[PDB]
């Protein structure tokens, strides 16, 4: 009401690396 | 235009809850042959609602998929919603409040509940990292690399 | 396989893990802003999988739902699987172990799945009442066909 | 052998739970 | 008008939960660069106690402990208690109340709350075995006979 | 009327299997 | 010894983790007959491990002691160890990061721990608000005054 | 340099209360 977003569906989280499984 | 300033603001968290729990494991009696970890493969989606006047409710949604070879080991998905009550924030404030920070304060119970569900498939270890979704969104907003063009020489 | 004589009746647990498991709660933000007053109906549905050779599976799909009437407040549904390493018996009395005991074997691992899941749902604990699959399947058998055969010797 | 059975709808019983949940 | 069956057994789940819970890794960060060879000693144990005239407490305490050889890697333990109103039956078969009827209800809740501390450590899976302490308890106290299961089906 | 616990100090049960670690 | 990586600002968080955990629900079932949210005290305690050259953990000590009536209701505490490669900081700035920062990346997982041992010991759920430690460090530093006698006469 | 701390027991708050009991 006061504010609204575009209620984001497809995000930004990036990362050169994996879980780690050992 | 937003002719809002002083950075006040204010929220406090009403309720965190799981909203849905999901794990399928269809090749499970037989993927077991294989004693491995299997392959990790992220997804992440986030959501929000409007239950009453500055009472927001936020769900972060992580899928975890996950294949011993090339045939699936287990698809674990779980939904970590919450309800919290914001005022003071608006424009990029409220983007960073309900797309970033909202999701930030749920992921450890999501991690937790996915581990568990995980446990019941009788499926190895599973720990998600911690993702700085304000960090990122940061980037996000610019989607671009950092700028610190500089010259140390060092030779 | 290479049987030359008669394999003799034998029970061991192979394995005991969810295959699926789902949790829906849509209106979980808005039974927060309801009145308490659920309806917990359970649905008790069975299914069968052969593995191999005188190794088989038995899932119970325990499917736990709550529902004021129009709007639901949580569906927590879990097929908790179990492969049985099983050999000796056949036809009614094997009906018996698959369909009664093995799945009642199932059941308190079925039950925590789901009474764990309503409380990271952040609803009150469910604990489901100790249901006798094994004295309901007499009433199917023969109608309570013999039952209380329970000699009672201690040591 | 110990098999060569299928799946069924439900066994013959649901269950009614009510709890104090107030 | 007539004492028609007595063995029919008043069992009803009061509440079930943690009494305590523990994880102790005081070395973590230095045990987690060690050699992975754990001595796995399960401390296995059951306590009663009487609240109330017919009102049962039990209490099934299970402590993992992960020995590297002269390393300890971590302790768990929960302690998974569980109210219960009970009536019906008595001596041998209180005993077996105790000695096996309700730790198997506390059980998959005693191993889910060590599974989650020690994935909480960062520690690989690790889940109890399906133990029929019935079937265990019988050779103890009390040599149990099974169901009055009849031969007989039609469709 | 019928229950009347005292205490219980007796694990016959030594346990013989892993966690699947080794 | 990789000390002072000088490539930029590095913070790169290797690892979360419980290196201690109690939970005990001393009166349990006795103080549910007071089903009411138990008065709760928090407390915070910092603690921090150089565990090599800009290795640097922190552990958040996070405390919840709650009673009902007269009596207790629950006891919690978590210690929240955390693993973070830190460079490109040092001094005032460094100590910024490591004793306000660190731990409040550690205080949504150490609020998880408690949140969800609350739920399995069956006490209404604990969701405690987040706290922004970074600023709330700024204004504990500024505090050497010793002026304003605080009397407090009731009549 | 990298490090320099000066901890203390003694820490932003202590809140003999918090959430909002009813």
């Amino acid at each position: 009401n006061v504010v609204g977003l575009t209620d984001q569906t497809d995000l930004f989280y990036t990362m050169k690396a994996a879980l780690g499984l050992k | 235009m937003s002719e809002q300033n002083n950075t006040e603001m204010t929220f406090q968290i009403q309720r965190i809850y799981t909203k849905d729990i999901s794990f399928e494991a269809p090749n499970a009696p037989h993927v077991f042959q294989k004693d491995w970890q299997p392959e990790v493969k992220l997804d992440l989606d986030t959501a929000s609602s409007q239950l009453a006047d500055d009472v927001y409710e936020v769900v972060l949604r992580v899928t975890v998929t996950a294949s011993l070879g090339e045939e699936t080991a287990f698809l674990c998905e779980v939904q970590q919603g919450g309800i919290f009550s914001i005022a003071g924030i608006e424009g990029t404030q409220m983007a960073h409040c309900l797309g970033a920070y909202c999701p930030n304060i749920l992921f450890p119970y999501a991690r937790e509940c996915i581990t568990s569900m995980v446990s019941r498939g009788t499926f190895p270890q599973l720990n998600l990292a911690p993702v700085n979704f304000d960090a990122l969104f940061m980037n996000y907003l610019q989607q671009q690399a950092g700028e610190g063009t500089e010259e140390h020489q060092d030779a």
